[PDB]
DNA sequence: CTGGAGAATCCCGGTGCCGAGGCCGCTCAATTGGTCGTAGACAGCTCTAGCACCGCTTAAACGCACGTACGCGCTGTCCCCCGCGTTTTAACCGCCAAGGGGATTACTCCCTAGTCTCCAGGCACGTGTCAGATATATACATCCTGT
DNA sequence: ACAGGATGTATATATCTGACACGTGCCTGGAGACTAGGGAGTAATCCCCTTGGCGGTTAAAACGCGGGGGACAGCGCGTACGTGCGTTTAAGCGGTGCTAGAGCTGTCTACGACCAATTGAGCGGCCTCGGCACCGGGATTCTCCAG
């Protein structure tokens, strides 16, 4: 098959952005914070996924693994333990 | 002195290709020299660990294509890959 | 008898809870569909390990949460206790994200 | 030359020796520094090109490192490759915040 | 057991392999994996110690990654070694800015 | 299956040296594992960049002493390097 | 008539000059004595090449200059046009120093 | 061989910090900015030449060179061309 | 509200001089040409782990009211810092001296790659507990009115 | 400014259950005992390039003195978002199915080091003059205090 996915950027709920702000120590959240928050998360995942796909096409493999993206997070100076490497 | 290598006559040659009647100063030439070394160890190191991940022991042009597609931002990646494939094939035709 | 609280007791007690706990708190299927839909643009017909989606979830929480750390210090440095989108834009320029 | 075997103006042998002598891989392939010399020729041509355009457009006949400063910092992508790199005798590209400009009529 | 030839508990031979098989130099001397193994046993030792006391403060017996989170982020020097590293399932230290505290 | 090593037995042994009657969970074990791989590649990498300046192609223990005295900040650099001299000298005196 | 220029013409005109120029500002011998003085602590009786003193001069001016760029964005984000030391402390915290 | 030295941190003058700030595009400077600026510059130079002197010590040489400090600047993520 | 000192800034012109560019020897690293074990493309299986699907519960997300407090613009009031003349004063510059230490070239030699075999250390793999989540019931700590 | 609902939160106690600390087996990578070429410690020297001093000028720094505008506290007024309750609603779960592709292992093969003679190519020494400074003079523009 070939599935098509549309408009998952609104799936990041307004209470979820509230909750991450609560972990960050943010008391009160203004109006248009959520639009820009989905935008910033969108940009960051676009870069990380682009570099992960580049890590995955080079092994000529159809499946992206977790070592792929821990490597891609390492190279952008955002190293993340707990998945190997 | 002990014969230090450089890149300076090559940077001068590309200067002759782009704007053929135009000079360049000496400290700017050393800027471009250290630039070429800096990029050179960037994609060399990216080729090192990018070749280390796949349990390989050889740096071929596919690895340099991937690593340029990691360091070069976007539009700068594409023409680098077009000149790269043009130089691989243009080399290989002989 | 409203049984209500100030606007800020639920906030500050909520900061004690969500700073206190650790678990993953953007829901896994909308996040997973989000990663797949962003992933379709560069190349098509993909497949993901599950723990890789966990890993991108960790990068999402780390980068957003740290961005609210610095955004919160930005707005507190304006003698404001409420963050606003220009503060987000400030901390992104200070980290060099343009 | 192998630069003429590929139609370039970069040292395939010197770059090639520099790939073998930095311990990057125990084996180094056939046409790798051909590809890499192509990439560096493109990058060199881009920066020296923009310093040439800025070199006429600030009325000299010789590239100084100041023209490399505002040559690099005006393209977006060349700046993003070099965003953590200071270049000496560069100075600052002229940026003025909007609240500093005078509130005249 | 060259660890016993040096009085440690780290694999000198496995680390020695990993120095020889990563293409760092062309050749690797004799004393070096003993040295690097000693350094890593030191770092490992106090990071697990601060996770030890800061594990006992949660009255547990098993260290979970929360204990590695605040065990790193409480000391200055371990934080400065790891200031660019996210820990999965770590969370944050309870930092609260003082203007947010309810001050009647 | 396909064997792939770790540090988990060794991390378990140092945990038995420090607080011996106190266990460890598995996620924290894999985090410690990738931690010591991270520090191992920082120090081995700094040994590469440091040997690559002095026209030398050999990594002895002294380069690891200098590279530790560049990575680790201050106090734990002192006790780290002091334990390193303890293990070199405690090694060779046997 | 006593002749003067306003608070801001010397400022903005002189910003146009010292942004427009290229050379190195803080003087050679006091800076050189500074680097030697800080150098005496980690080791006694050092020696410097002159160009290395120019190198520490160049990176030191570029790091301070970038710090004033960012603390300027900080204090402008408070609707102020004057750098104050807590703004310096803010930009140093957001870059990850303290 | 008895060269002694002290109190050069006041040698960075108030107008010199003014000149660097005006290269940065800064209009008005408060009063206590200068002492903190000397402190920040002192911390930066302490880290940079603490790391540079170790490169000079590893070659067992008594003279700091330019390659020394450009390499030690590179390692701190502040790479500076124009010297090597 | 709009117009002149006048001061800083920009537009040509000879000068000089020196650093950018080029030319002549010239060591040596590229080059060319064969080998050779081997790393790796390449084929094929396998099975396992990712993807798909369907029903049920429901925590969580959504949406309406509401109120107060947080943002923010105006007002005054002070002072700290900007601007400019005046002194000084130490940085800059030229040159002269001395040698300590970097770079070089050689000398000698210990030492760390390289080989082959030998074995137990760790690592895959069952296993069964004692540590912790989960109720579950129970008495404090602090919040929020209302006094 | 105290008191009490109340209310979210800290404190024993069981309880299942399962994740981890652990015992069995194995196999291969650590190691052990040699050799050998070469990387490097070690000496000595060459000289040069860092340091040091001293005098002469002086751009810059210091400092005193206006003064005004920029920080900041108060303060009033709007609005938007935190709080909480009824509605929904699709996320989690939890099982069931299917097969695409990661991974393994084997096959066969085109390709990078090893030497090893051959040479022009980039590099250092050494000229040489034209472009940038650089005064030096001079019309433009912009600002700031006036109408």
């Amino acid at each position: 098959h070939r599935k098509v996915l549309r408009d998952n950027i609104q799936g990041i709920t307004k209470p979820a952005i509230r909750r991450l702000a609560r972990r960050g120590g943010v008391k009160r959240i203004s109006g248009l914070i959520y639009e820009e928050t989905r935008g910033v998360l969108k940009v960051f995942l676009e870069n990380v996924i682009r570099d992960a796909v580049t890590y995955t096409e080079h092994a000529k493999r159809k499946t992206v693994t977790a070592m792929d993206v821990v490597y891609a997070l390492k190279r952008q100076g955002r190293t993340l333990y707990g998945f190997g490497g | 002195k002990t014969r230090k290598e450089s890149y300076a006559i090559y940077v001068y040659k590309v200067l002759k290709q782009v704007h053929p009647d135009t000079g360049i100063s000496s400290k700017a030439m050393s800027i471009m020299n250290s630039f070429v070394n800096d990029v050179f160890e960037r994609i060399a190191g990216e080729a090192s660990r990018l070749a280390h991940y796949n349990k390989r022991s050889t740096i071929t042009s596919r690895e340099i294509q991937t690593a340029v597609r990691l360091l070069l931002p976007g539009e700068l990646a594409k023409h680098a890959v077009s000149e790269g494939t043009k130089a691989v094939t243009k080399y290989t035709s002989a | 008898k409203p049984h209500r609280y100030r606007p800020g007791t639920v906030a500050l007690r909520e900061i004690r809870r969500y700073q206190k706990s650790t678990e993953l708190l953007i829901r896994k299927l909308p996040f997973q569909r989000l990663v797949r839909e962003i992933a379709q643009d560069f190349k098509t017909d993909l497949r993901f390990q599950s723990s890789a989606v966990m890993a991108l979830q960790e990068a999402s929480e780390a980068y957003l949460v740290a961005l609210f750390e610095d955004t919160n210090l930005c707005a507190i440095h304006a003698k404001r206790v409420t963050i606003m989108p220009k503060d987000i834009q400030l901390a992104r320029r200070i980290r060099g994200e343009r | 030359t192998r630069s003429s075997r590929a139609g370039l103006q970069f040292p395939v042998g010197r770059v090639h020796r520099l790939l073998r002598k930095g311990n990057y891989a125990e084996r180094v392939g056939a046409g790798a520094p051909v590809y890499l010399a192509a990439v560096l020729e493109y990058l060199t041509a881009e920066i020296l090109e923009l310093a040439g355009n800025a070199a006429r457009d600030n009325k000299k006949t010789r590239i100084i490192p100041r023209h490399l400063q505002l040559a690099v910092r005006n393209d977006e992508e060349l700046n993003k490759l070099l965003g953590r790199v200071t270049i000496a005798q560069g100075g600052v590209l002229p940026n003025i915040q909007s609240v500093l400009l005078p509130k005249k009529t």
